[PDB]
């Protein structure tokens, strides 16, 4: 239309940024919880047909051996951010022989957001914001850490953050059930409980993804047996 | 079908049949509903103390709880606020002893059985 | 079948009896506008025809020698003539003013009765006489919007004493704006249902007239007849029909409509006080309105009917599915989550289409699957024709 | 250079150009892909078969590599560009890794290219959806579907094009382990799914299979006619 991508509303809102933020509410619900025992990431696969293979719906991604990411919204848009996170990481290791801070990874991914434009831009520059919301979860010198990133490039550490279609109700439930000193098993169970009450379908070990980043241990995607072990309770 | 039988007997104004229907049923709850119907109709029965649940049945048939039930309804239906006859007259939209007496009648009718009035 | 013969006998007797009754009483004609004979006061009609003389409607023009005891009144009897007359003995001299319509006799044309000002019948029909069947309980997700609207258009009329005591002048204008189907006209209908003052509904397209200056004349007469009431509300639905911003495109682009809008603006806040009129306009294109019309003193409150949030959408789903024969475990919160940016009209259509899916399957109860298919058909399948994405740039 | 944001977010939060490309896909011919036990089958409705048309040139099933082939639905010209890019990258990956590409890898590259075209200045999205079947190095049959947005998924069986919804509904009901016991049963399932939308019959079905350790084989019209005859015969005994 007449408006450019880099246009400000009379209220001071970047139009395309707000419109990309509205894209997350159509995405699947993801829930990240940070606890002293580790970071738990959960997401709903939202299977639309029995023929579709659930294993191909990858919405929790290994960023590095100590960092994972859960994406919500336009999953295709999240591929570029994931690739930049996984390339920017191992570049810090290449030059400094150390793993990045989760905050540094989230900041590097955030710098990609808002790097879009129409005129006076590079040929490889993007045309629109990334219509995806990311939940980075990892372990670093500061222990376990969970960061939330949105298409405006605003990344912020969160104790327990829910994004996606059910972000409002899941966030309310997280506020109701989160306390700072709780185990990782309790975090996983609470996240699964919150997911189960917001899914359109019925929760099972196939339509959800669960991952954990614990101190000492590496990023771990939960298998079907491990998922069934915790689902059998609730 | 005791409640409709009691209704039908009430249509017949057969007090003996009302008593027979009321004391024939063994269900206390059905008797309570029938007591509510009798209390609404204005028909009252003098039950025997041997009859189980005599107290509550008599209270239902005497409509002693009618005021509390009505007030609970009004509180639920958020209409407990008193209404001045001016709110009914609405004289501000219009482009004496008799007047005062009419206004007192309006105040009584509008706020009937509510227990509160601003006037 | 045993009673059929007697049924037909008594039915024919009843029909013959009804015809016989109508023979003595009346009920006939009805093409010449004749009332039933039970209302015929023929003696009083004759007495009126003799005693009550007809009066031609004229307009007083000038009063000569009003101070003295022989004031002469120049009247303009419509298309008939112009005369210099005097008041009848039954009319006070102070009851006739220059420029007001009067009624005079046919013999000496002496002024016999002051008359109400002439109002266009089309303007007269614009006032609402049957209130709509919508209450504020039928609007969900607009708690703040409804409160702001009521404290401007309803509260000052209901309880003016709360405002005069504190020297408070309440706002006298509200503009409801938002994407189509968000509930602007629904809230206006709720206001008209709850209001007790005179409510006038004006559609902007009704203010477009064939001839030059006619729309401004209708606006002037609308505010004239609105001022003949102690308190009044005027609803301007789709004000963008005539409320567009003034522009000069070389030719006479929208000059007459701009003059109508200027007349409306002058009536709202001009040299003369507006009166006790509290106006109300609804539009889905508030960006096109003139800056002078979008100014406080003409549109003091600007209530935005944005698309409902999750709680608002759940409330609308509860409102529209209240009388539905739904199942026991309908997850209305999930349904509200499944349509992020949807108007209340889309939610109503979702409820109706879920009911239609249940009806088509010859089922008396609509399950949750029916509501899911309704969401797919309305929110998703019909999303090509959605007015939402285009119209939130305008709001 | 033309640098205009063709694909921008709608106020609703949608990429309208992507949805229009998906609509262009929905205006395409029905392509059905079924992943069997030791075979992957791709059957494309031939839309209208003119007798003067060189059927060799108009082919909606093209082999990306010796082990990967895809059938598209949408704008034929866009699909040709996507296929050529995928073939070039398949050769590059074979040169670099010294291993034939996996189905996941070529599907991911195609989807990433589509997403890049949905987020680059001056470029409209590709108006094609692809059904990419093949075999991995371990002999596992694989079927994947990519859409103009850039999202891809693995499917046991899937359909794209105008009749995609009805054919997918049919496949959800008749795709069972028994129905894919043999190659013939898998091909019969594909032909039945195509016959759910194709009106005339076997004349408007171009079917190509791929078996483990074998190249893509296009079924001749007589073979498809024989299969349709088998299905028609089996229909009677079920009545
Ligand atoms: N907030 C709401 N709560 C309940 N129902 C609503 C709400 N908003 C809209 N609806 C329903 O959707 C319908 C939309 O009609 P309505 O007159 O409210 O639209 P509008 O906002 O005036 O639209 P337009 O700008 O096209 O005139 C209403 O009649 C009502 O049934
Ligand atoms: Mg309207």
């Amino acid at each position: 239309y007449d408006r450019g991508v880099n246009t400000f509303s009379p209220e001071g809102r970047l139009f395309q940024v707000e419109y990309a933020i509205e894209a997350i509410k159509l995405g699947s619900t993801a829930i990240g919880i940070q606890t002293s025992e580790g970071v738990c990431l959960a997401v709903e696969k939202r299977i639309t047909s029995p023929l579709m293979e659930p294993s191909s719906i990858e919405k929790i991604v290994e960023i590095d051996a100590h960092i994972g990411c859960a994406m919500s919204g336009l999953i295709a848009d999240a591929k570029t951010l994931i690739d930049k996170a996984r390339v920017e990481t191992q570049n810090h290791w290449f030059t400094y022989n150390e793993t990045m801070t989760v905050e540094s990874v989230t900041q590097a991914v955030s710098n990609l957001a808002l790097q879009f434009g129409e005129e006076d831009a590079d040929p490889g520059a993007m045309s629109r914001p990334f219509g995806v919301a990311l939940l980075f979860g990892g372990v670093d010198e500061k222990g376990p850490q969970l960061f939330h990133m949105d298409p405006s490039g605003t990344f912020v550490q969160c104790d327990a953050r829910a994004i996606g279609s059910a972000s409002e109700g899941a966030q309310s439930s997280l506020q109701e059930v989160y306390h700072k000193s709780m185990t990782l098993k309790e975090a996983i169970k609470s996240s699964l409980i919150i997911l189960k009450q917001v899914m359109e379908e019925k929760l099972n070990a196939t339509n959800i993804e669960l991952a954990t980043v614990q101190p000492g241990q590496n990023f771990h995607m939960f298998t079907k047996e491990e998922l069934e072990e915790v689902i059998k309770d609730i | 079908r005791f409640p409709e039988a009691l209704r039908l007997a009430l249509m017949l104004n057969d007090m003996e049949l009302v008593e027979d229907i009321f004391t024939s049923c063994k269900d206390v709850v059905v008797q309570k509903q029938m007591a509510f119907m009798l209390g609404r109709h204005g028909v009252f029965l003098e039950l025997s103390e041997d009859v189980e649940e005599y107290e509550d049945l008599t209270e239902i048939m005497s409509n002693v709880q009618l005021n509390s039930n009505f007030l609970a309804l009004a509180r639920e239906l958020d209409i407990m606020e008193p209404k001045v006859p001016d709110d009914i007259y609405k004289t501000h939209l219009e482009n004496s002893a008799r007047m005062n007496l009419a206004s007192s009648f309006v105040n009584g009718f509008v706020n009937a059985a509510f227990g509160q009035d601003k006037l | 079948s045993t009673y059929s013969r007697q049924i037909k006998q008594v039915e024919d007797d009843i029909q013959q009896l009804l015809k016989k009754i109508n023979e003595l009483t009346g009920i006939k004609e009805s093409d010449t506008g004749l009332a039933p004979p039970a209302l015929w006061d023929l003696a009083a009609d004759k007495q009126t025809l003799q005693s009550e003389q007809p009066l031609q409607v004229a307009r007083c023009t000038k009063i000569i020698n009003a101070d003295s005891e022989d004031p002469k009144y120049i009247i303009n009897v419509k298309q008939f003539a112009k005369f210099v007359v005097d008041l009848s003995d039954q009319v006070a001299p102070t009851d006739i003013e220059e420029g007001m319509r009067v009624g005079v006799d046919r013999n000496k044309y002496q002024i016999h009765i002051p008359l109400p000002p002439k109002i266009d019948p089309t303007v007269t029909m614009m006032q609402v006489e049957e209130k709509p069947d919508v209450t504020y309980s039928d609007v969900g997700g607009c708690k703040e919007q409804i409160e702001k609207l009521r404290e401007v258009v309803e509260t000052p009329l209901l309880h003016p004493e709360r405002f005069v005591n504190l020297g408070i002048e309440p706002p006298k204008g509200v503009l409801l704006f938002g994407p189509p189907g968000t509930g602007k006209t629904l809230c206006a209908r709720a206001v008209a249902n709850r209001t007790d003052a005179c409510f006038i509904r004006v559609i902007g397209s009704e203010l477009v007239q064939k001839y030059v200056g006619e729309g401004a004349r209708m606006v002037r007469e609308l505010f004239e007849m609105a001022r003949t009431k102690k308190a009044c509300l005027i609803f301007f639905d789709e004000i963008d029909a005539i409320g567009g911003a003034r522009f000069d495109d070389g030719a006479g682009g929208d000059n007459e409509v701009q003059r109508t809008m200027l007349e409306l603006i002058n009536q709202l806040d001009g040299f003369d006080p507006r009166g006790n009129i509290k106006v109300l306009m609804a539009t889905n294109r508030p960006d096109t309105l003139d800056p002078a019309l979008m100014r406080p003193g003409r549109l003091d409150r600007k209530i935005e009917f944005s698309l409902p949030d999750l709680e608002g959408r759940t409330h609308i789903f509860k409102i529209h599915a209240r009388s539905m024969s739904v199942e026991r475990d309908i997850r209305f919160e999930l349904l509200a989550r499944l349509c992020p940016n949807s108007t209340g009209a889309e939610i109503r259509s979702v409820c109706t289409e879920a009911g239609m899916f249940a009806i088509r399957a010859r089922r008396k109860i609509a399950t949750e699957k029916d509501f899911l298919e309704a969401v797919n058909k309305v929110i998703k399948s019909y999303a090509k024709f959605s007015a939402t994405p285009r119209y939130m740039t305008y709001n | 250079s033309y640098d205009r944001a063709i694909t921008v977010f709608s106020p609703d939060g949608h990429l309208f150009q992507v949805e229009y490309a998906q609509e262009a896909v929905k205006k395409g011919s029905t392509a059905v892909g079924v992943r069997g036990r030791d075979i992957v089958v791709l059957g494309v409705e031939k839309k209208s078969v003119a007798k003067l048309q060189d059927e060799r040139t108009v082919r909606k099933i093209c082999a990306l590599d010796d082990n990967v082939c895809m059938a598209f639905a949408g704008l034929t010209a866009d699909a040709r560009i996507v296929i050529n890019r995928a073939r070039v990258e398949c050769q590059s990956h074979r040169l670099t890794v010294e291993d034939p590409v996996t189905v996941e890898y070529i599907t991911r590259y195609i989807a990433s290219l589509k997403q890049r075209y949905t987020q680059s200045n001056g470029r409209r999205p590709f108006g094609i959806s692809a059904l990419i079947v093949g075999f991995d190095f371990d002999g596992t049959p694989r079927l994947y579907q990519t859409d103009p947005s850039g999202t891809y998924h693995a499917w046991k069986a899937n359909a794209i094009g105008r009749g995609a919804k009805s054919v997918r509904e049919f496949l959800e009901k008749n795709y069972t382990d028994e129905a894919i016991e043999t190659d013939d049963l898998t091909i019969k399932l594909v032909i039945k799914a195509l016959l759910e939308v194709v009106q005339s019959g076997g004349k408007n079905i171009e079917l190509a299979v791929m078996r483990r350790d074998q190249s893509l084989k296009i079924l001749n019209p007589e073979e498809i006619e024989k299969y349709v005859a088998e299905i028609e015969k089996e229909k009677e005994e079920n009545e």
